[PDB]
């Protein structure tokens, strides 16, 4: 029932992003191109719900959260050195890290433009908080390669600033768009946060419980890159397993890892995960059942339960 | 002494905005921002005139500058293949450094409520970048275009800021000043065109830089002081 308004918000994303410039224009028309399916707008839509539902002011925040996180590629492509991203040439690829650089900044800027058609202060508050804290989170994140020391709070923030947060403010971005009350918002929010935060763990599992062919990479490449996830951090109470993982660097080979991440999948560590990502999810349902009854609450209800 | 008293203003602003950029982990990774004391006046100046509060002015002059160190931060990122492990995680903590610069600004500004600055510096921030891209992808044609490029890569902020404040003077100003800086501070530019020499280029940059100092700003005004001081220095 949201597909109306989504086309909607890709007929104004697709206009936000032609250019004069053959260049620019070329570089966006490959942007909107990238990816799968489009989340951030069914949380923003389903959030907007909740107040006096309007697609043609609640549009602008999903085509800015869309605007953001093309930006946000383009930069990492840079930052991976990536060549090719979800089977796809990458901007940096077919240009430079410089035009890539050029072009991320003309994409984020965009946004802010498109944000300020929201006048409400609150909504730029929120937002650009949450930009300056997924920056902190990257930075900290280079820092913290390899860090076999780091203490679960440490994951804990890395994947808010990740993943959780930018959930978390599409749903209160979307409910504070169409004037829900200050407890209706913050509860959305809330609710965001504990299913991104679910959703994340359970991301970081797969990549060592999957084989290579569901993943369309090696399996355990966070841990190759040095980014510790919550089964590293269980695993690494085992004294042995913590000799080994202490032992990983930038030049660890695929055919080192794969032993140690069969150990790992021997101690209780993917169990243990499991746990913190439920109770997380737990806590995602509790923020539901204070929301009033209707189609928005289920849909958002159902979107947790597939997470899980 | 007017000069002592500007030169204390523009060092508080210098610490306010080194303050705001800094960060304990990039501090030991990557050099601090190269911050532009031309624009760190010129900016002074445009906000002393601007209708806003005084007590708002300090944050509207970090604002714009952490605008332009965003933008100069970019482009210290390389285009080098491959490169050493200690070098790609400076090139990383770059790219980062220069997006979070930015989260900050925008942040500045929606603690000051101030939505249409935020709009006002966004719609700059979009044709600097526009225009970088066509000055490095050499996709120009004219001494128009080119130098029409060259000028709002390097003052379309002030452009932009004194449009939102009615302000005059500061537009052509920067331009001239500015477009002069970079150039003299480029050596291909006559393989896509011409027209004059490289020197004739500089020399009539300098011109108009140092006429718009003397026309646009009052006589021995301690900003006309530093500018015209500042013109000699860049010459020499």
């Amino acid at each position: 029932f949201l597909n109306d308004d989504i086309d909607v918000i890709e007929r104004e994303l697709e206009q936000t992003v032609r250019s004069d410039y053959p260049l620019l224009s070329e570089a966006g028309l490959h942007l909107l191109q990238a990816g799968g399916k489009r989340i951030r707008p069914v949380f923003v839509l389903l959030s907007g719900m909740f107040g006096d539902y309007d697609i043609n002011k609640i549009k602008y925040v999903a085509v800015t959260l869309e605007m953001i996180h093309m930006a946000s590629l383009v930069h990492d492509d840079v930052i991976d050195d990536a060549e090719l991203r979800r089977g796809k040439p990458t901007i940096k690829a077919k240009w430079d890290n410089r035009i890539a650089m050029y072009t991320g900044d003309y994409m984020l800027a965009g946004s802010l433009e498109m944000m300020t058609r929201i006048n409400e202060p609150k909504a730029h508050r929120i937002l650009s908080q949450t930009i300056v804290e997924v920056c902190l989170g990257e930075i900290e994140q280079i820092k913290d390669k390899y860090n076999m020391e780091q203490n679960l709070r440490t994951y804990l923030r890395r994947i808010k600033r990740k993943t959780a947060l930018l959930i978390a403010v599409s749903c209160q971005l979307g409910a504070i768009a169409s004037g829900a009350d200050e407890k209706i918002h913050k509860a959305l929010y809330w609710f965001g946060y504990y299913v991104g935060m679910s959703y994340q763990i359970i991301d970081d599992i797969l990549d060592f419980t999957s084989t290579e062919e569901e993943l369309g990479k090696p399996v355990g490449g966070d841990l190759l890159q040095g980014n510790v996830t919550l089964p590293v951090l269980y695993a690494l109470k085992n004294p042995a397993l913590k000799n080994q993982l202490k032992l990983i660097n930038s030049e660890t080979t695929q055919e080192q890892l794969e032993p140690i991440i069969e150990e790992i999948k021997k101690t209780d560590a993917i169990e243990a995960s499991m746990a913190v990502s439920e109770m997380y999810l737990q806590k995602a349902f509790q923020k539901l059942n204070t929301l009033p009854r209707g189609r928005a609450r289920s849909s958002l209800a159902a979107i947790a339960k597939y997470i899980g | 002494d007017p000069m002592q008293d500007i030169y204390g203003t523009l060092a508080n602003l210098n610490t306010k905005l080194k303050q705001k950029l800094s960060h304990p982990y990039l501090a030991k990774h990557i050099s601090a921002p190269k911050i532009d004391e031309d624009k760190l006046l010129l900016f002074h100046a445009l906000f002393e005139e601007a209708d806003i509060k005084n007590n708002d002015r300090e944050n509207y002059i970090v604002t714009a500058m952490l605008v332009q160190s965003a933008l100069d931060t970019h482009d210290e990122v390389t285009t080098a293949r491959v490169i050493k492990r200690d070098e790609n995680k400076n090139r990383q903590l770059t790219v980062l450094a220069g997006d979070y610069f930015s989260g900050l600004y925008y942040s500045l500004l929606s603690e000051m409520k101030d939505i249409y600055m935020i709009r006002t510096l966004a719609t700059a921030i979009k044709e600097i970048n526009e225009h970088k891209i066509r000055l490095y992808d050499r996709s120009f044609k004219d001494e128009n275009d080119f130098f029409e490029s060259v000028g709002i890569v390097e003052s379309a902020l002030f452009h932009r800021v004194a449009e939102h404040f009615n302000l005059p003077r500061w537009k052509k100003l920067s331009s001239d000043f500015f477009v002069f800086k970079r150039l003299m501070n480029d050596v291909i530019g006559s393989f896509i065109q011409l027209g004059k020499t490289k020197e004739e280029i500089l020399e009539d940059c300098f011109k108009k830089a140092k006429n718009s100092i003397e026309s646009l700003l009052p006589l021995n005004s301690p900003i006309q002081n530093i500018l015209i001081n500042r013109l000699k220095t860049i010459s020499q």
